[PDB]
């Protein structure tokens, strides 16, 4: 349930 | 229940970004699963 982070930035 | 995969995250970002994780492989999806 770990939101992760958008994969480019 | 299908129209919405089970192993499929729905990140919605405001800054309008919609990214899909299978949190079954770990895979950083910019494509709509109904997409491809």
């Amino acid at each position: 349930s770990t939101y992760p982070h958008s994969p480019t930035s | 229940d299908v129209p919405l995969p089970a192993g499929w995250e729905m990140a919605k970002t405001s800054s309008g970004q919609r990214y899909f994780l299978n949190h079954i492989d770990q895979t950083t999806t910019w494509q709509d699963p109904r997409k491809a």
